[PDB]
RNA sequence: UCUGAGAGUUUGAUCCUGGCUCAGGAUUAACGCUGGCGGCAUGCCUAAUACAUGCAAGUCGAUCGAAAGUAGUAAUACUUUAGAGGCGAACGGGUGAGUAACACGUAUCCAAUCUACCUUAUAAUGGGGGAUAACUAGUUGAAAGACUAGCUAAUACCGCAUAAGAACUUUGGUUCGCAUGAAUCAAAGUUGAAAGGACCUGCAAGGGUUCGUUAUUUGAUGAGGGUGCGCCAUAUCAGCUAGUUGGUGGGGUAACGGCCUACCAAGGCAAUGACGUGUAGCUAUGCUGAGAAGUAGAAUAGCCACAAUGGGACUGAGACACGGCCCAUACUCCUACGGGAGGCAGCAGUAGGGAAUUUUUCACAAUGAGCGAAAGCUUGAUGGAGCAAUGCCGCGUGAACGAUGAAGGUCUUUAAGAUUGUAAAGUUCUUUUAUUUGGGAAGAAUGACUUUAGCAGGUAAUGGCUAGAGUUUGACUGUACCAUUUUGAAUAAGUGACGACUAACUAUGUGCCAGCAGUCGCGGUAAUACAUAGGUCGCAAGCGUUAUCCGGAUUUAUUGGGCGUAAAGCAAGCGCAGGCGGAUUGAAAAGUCUGGUGUUAAAGGCAGCUGCUUAACAGUUGUAUGCAUUGGAAAC
């Protein structure tokens, strides 16, 4: 929302990003890629959740199987 | 224009008052000059631990009480001492 | 967005300003006449206007006092 | 709010609620740590943190307490005079639901908590519903009358088996308590004092 | 009587220097998953961005004319208020934009000040005059209004007589001071006040209580000024200042003052940091720390500043005035196109910005304010109720009995077996929660007012003072809570982790692919680090992740570190200012120590106690720190 361009890793297996989309970044720092220092909160706004996940879901954003 | 009056310092659904000499234009629950003594709406008896010392000085100085403030003075008998000291 | 008390107060102060301005102008013209053709006679009139205005509040009481003291200094120097 | 598998946690730590009712059982007389990975090696040499945390759980599971409640009580007892190693033991054993079980009017500790929560217990001069009130030796904690007739009073009225620190005046169910519990009435299930130091690091 | 925990990580392995990360707390928090309730508290950190709509300061007929309405044959009785007048609208509420300095905290001197109402005490409250609101009529308009001419009233306004005391001077005394200078007279000169209302008695005349007024007197509160000390970063900002420095006479201000003026001069500040830049409301305090201190200035409380932006002034005791006035700028809106209206940083709410922060609520019932004799009246202050796990605290999803082992799931030590697991199934019990029934408060354990009783002043009457009786008043509220009230386990468990730091491991799938990660690092076809499953562990109506602050960090080391080989001794010297410095004697007492007094607002801090079922919380008493003044000590 400011005027800063940051390279943010999409933390998960599979994404719906289509070059033009809105994301809700958080804090972090992936050690493999140099320069990346942010993570995308999954399953919050336009970005979808990470289904097919039953472990540590509260972090990736998946509705309780119930 | 010192005015002996109250100041609410309790909590939700539980008031608690303190007789205190304060100016008229100062907000309630703000700054004051001298402490007289506290009050409790539900202390059953002795509800007003009065001072009986500086209060007479401030009333002699010309402090104007309030309706509820005056009320407290009368059951103990402070009104009597003030009026007879005036006389 | 307006209060009758405020509106009424404005309407009253116009009339008060007119009357007080008249009183102030008399004092100004009187002290100037006095110090013009200096004469112990005038001095009295100066006292009357200054004291009267000071009581009514129109003029701050201290200004009347300083005017009174200072005007009397000129007479003693000249007499 | 509590676990519903007390056998499992008692089997893990190894110590039950002092009658071995959850250890004897009617089956297999199992005294191994639960789960598939119970009959393995690497038994001893628990780190200081490991044994301290295991021991800390023992203290707060013997009574059905939440750790946050434990921190509150420790913060309370810490400040007073000095080496208060006689006070917090009385404080930890002063729980109201704990006293009813030591009173001999409940089959189990957490069942006594349920009766406390349901309003079947009284106090010297008032009534008690919350199962956390800190008691002081001297209060005539008299039992209810409409609960003396309920279809579960039989073992309840069998309080002849009672600890010496809970005096009842048997058959009158007065149930006061004096002569605070010595370490003898606090068995080797949890009898250590460096758990206090564990909370000293974690809780100021 | 205080009072401090460490570990992982460079190397084939070791020691040291050294940086990074973690274990603990905390917030005005946000996000993901999940979600039952109650007691407290908090809740636009961003756009001082713009605002629809509705409320947020009025009151007195016991100041005054008139008008209107209801009764009355009338005289008149009662009620109501547009307007004149008094008082209050400068309090209270909100926001922190600006501000780096007497803004603020602290201690002070105001011989350099004000203060309406309030306190005490002391003289008066006599008599006249001229006007204008409301009203009528006319012009101009849809209306707001505006203009013109007449009519009235006073506690509105303006003269006059009168000064107990006042103010300004004159005459010499007094007591003097800190330099200007104050303090007190005795006499004199000069100057200067106002208004009545209500009620009782009295044939009347007259008298009286009370409210109010003028002139004073005492204090006190509140406001204003000056000064010492403390109070950010930056030299990759070295000169700044021409009303700036001083004197003279004058003007102005509540007051001193280049605050202003005319003249005479050339100074003032600055390396002990001026000036400039950037940033920021300050403080009591919040979080953290063993301590020294670091950090943010939530809530609330003191002080300052501001009210769309920038100026000016009236009224007033007090404003240069948030919801008063005038002007300009910007912006929006209405119009019948001539003219106007506007300021939510008051309570909600809307739009927008944001990762993100609530009712377009009820009542003055309690506390507080303004006006009133009371009746009262006005109070988005205030008190409640909504909303939100936002934080702290508390309670629940059940109790007993119950297989040397139901089914299912996961491993099978290839029949056996384990493990989930008293978990479950099943037999009984209870209802904090949940659904009916009956009762039902606390706050209003106050009260103002109005008939009585008594005292009490003055007394010829009325008001004030205590007791009893009454009207006695509730938004919360048929709410908290209570009872053998019906039904019934019925209405209630999630999240992180399991290689080490760090409590807790196996299988399946994948095969340097998909993915994890706070650090070391896992994945190249036998992965306890990935995905799924079972088990287990850490928490719990909360759990993780992210952001920020402190500790750990002795990692800016005064307390409390180093400079040969690890970062760090200028290439060396002459050296002003600064810092330090031989021995003895005397005085003073600036440091230093100690006694007395004043102050350091309240809340918070620590200890004790009380009250809420205990707690959280609220109240209660205690509890320092520094500064100034005064009296001593004399070792350095
Ligand atoms: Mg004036
Ligand atoms: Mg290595
Ligand atoms: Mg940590
Ligand atoms: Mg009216
Ligand atoms: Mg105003
Ligand atoms: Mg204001
Ligand atoms: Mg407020
Ligand atoms: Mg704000
Ligand atoms: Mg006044
Ligand atoms: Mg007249
Ligand atoms: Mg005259
Ligand atoms: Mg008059
Ligand atoms: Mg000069
Ligand atoms: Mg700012
Ligand atoms: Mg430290
Ligand atoms: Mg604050
Ligand atoms: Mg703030
Ligand atoms: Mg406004
Ligand atoms: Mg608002
Ligand atoms: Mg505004
Ligand atoms: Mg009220
Ligand atoms: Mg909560
Ligand atoms: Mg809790
Ligand atoms: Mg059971
Ligand atoms: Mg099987
Ligand atoms: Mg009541
Ligand atoms: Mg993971
Ligand atoms: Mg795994
Ligand atoms: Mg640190
Ligand atoms: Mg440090
Ligand atoms: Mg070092
Ligand atoms: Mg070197
Ligand atoms: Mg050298
Ligand atoms: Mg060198
Ligand atoms: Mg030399
Ligand atoms: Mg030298
Ligand atoms: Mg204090
Ligand atoms: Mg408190």
């Amino acid at each position: 929302t400011n005027g800063f361009e940051v390279l943010t890793y999409i933390p998960g297996e599979g994404h719906n990003l289509q070059e033009h989309s809105v994301t809700l970044l958080r804090g972090g720092r992936v050690k493999d890629l140099p320069g990346v220092r942010y993570h995308i909160v999954r399953g919050t706004l336009d970005t979808v959740g990470v289904e097919k996940r039953r472990q540590q879901r509260s972090a990736y954003g998946a509705k309780k199987p119930k | 224009m010192v005015k002996i009056r109250l100041m609410r310092m309790g909590r939700v659904h539980y008031p608690t008052y303190r007789i205190v000499a304060v100016d008229s234009r100062v907000k309630r629950d703000g700054k004051y000059i001298a402490l007289i003594g506290h009050l409790n709406p539900a202390l059953k008896e002795n509800k007003c631990k009065i001072d009986e010392a500086v209060a007479l000085e401030w009333l002699n100085k010309g402090a104007k009480p309030t309706d509820t403030v005056r009320s407290l003075f009368s059951q103990t008998g402070l009104w009597k001492k003030f009026v007879e000291s005036k006389k | 967005a307006n209060i009758k008390s405020n509106e009424k107060r404005l309407r009253q102060n116009i009339k008060r300003n007119l009357n007080n301005k008249g009183q102030k102008t008399k004092l100004k013209t009187n002290v100037k006449n006095f110090h013009k053709e200096i004469n112990l006679d005038n001095l009295g009139n100066v006292y009357s206007q200054a004291d009267r205005l000071a009581r009514k509040g129109i003029i701050s009481t201290n200004r009347a006092r300083r005017l009174k003291s200072r005007n009397v200094a000129v007479l003693n120097k000249t007499q | 709010k509590y676990t519903g598998s007390i056998f499992k946690r008692s089997r893990r730590l190894g110590f039950s609620l002092l009658e071995n009712n959850k250890e004897f059982s009617k089956g297999k007389k199992r005294k191994t740590i639960p789960g598939q990975h119970g009959n393995r090696f690497r038994s001893s040499t628990m780190s200081g943190y490991a044994q301290q945390l295991q021991e800390k759980q023992r203290m707060q599971y013997m009574y059905g307490i939440t750790d946050k409640q434990f921190r509150r009580l420790f913060r309370l007892v810490l400040k007073q005079r000095g080496n208060l190693a006689v006070n917090l033991f009385r404080v930890l054993e002063s729980r109201l639901d704990n006293i009813v079980y030591r009173m001999g009017f409940a089959p189990t500790r957490r069942s006594a908590r349920q009766l406390v929560n349901h309003g079947h217990v009284l106090l010297n001069d008032r009534t008690v519903d919350t199962p956390s009130i800190i008691l002081n030796p001297g209060d005539k904690v008299r039992l209810k009358a409409k609960t003396i007739k309920i279809p579960i009073v039989k073992a309840a009225s069998e309080s002849g088996v009672v600890s010496p620190f809970v005096e009842t005046n048997n058959k009158t169910f007065e149930g006061t308590y004096v002569r605070f519990p010595e370490r003898s009435e606090l068995p080797a299930g949890i009898n250590e004092s460096y758990v206090v130091e564990w909370y000293k690091r974690l809780v100021k």
